[PDB]
């Protein structure tokens, strides 16, 4: 479960992320957007991965 | 003509004598230090990489290990 926010910056899916470790329950994500933005796949890269 | 630029730097001694080189090269068209740090941390220091960067005036910054 989680809400959809209109939001491209990288750092505050950084906080989000860290929004949803505090939510305890992750591990994983499985997510999207309806951009063409491989900036953020590369942020992955940097921080995901 | 004042223009803020950034660096990393692991000492604040460091982060002196760069700003005295700052106001050295101020002799010639101004110059601006901000506030420099450095962490062994992927992620905080990257944080406030964006924290650091909302003065929009940072054109060039340094890093050391």
């Amino acid at each position: 479960e989680l809400v959809a926010m209109n939001e491209t910056d990288p750092k505050s899916i950084i906080t989000r992320i860290c929004d949803l470790m505090s939510d305890r329950k992750i591990q994983g994500v499985v997510f999207a957007d309806d951009t063409d933005q491989e900036a953020i796949a590369q942020i992955l890269d940097f921080i995901s991965a | 003509k004042i223009v803020n630029i950034g660096a990393v730097l692991s000492t604040r001694k460091h982060e002196q004598m760069f700003r005295e080189a700052v106001n050295q090269a101020n002799k010639r068209i101004q110059l601006q230090a901000t506030s420099v740090t450095h962490k062994p941390n992927a992620i905080q220091m990257a944080l406030s990489v964006c924290e650091d960067l909302i003065s929009s005036q940072v054109y060039a910054i340094l890093v050391s290990h």
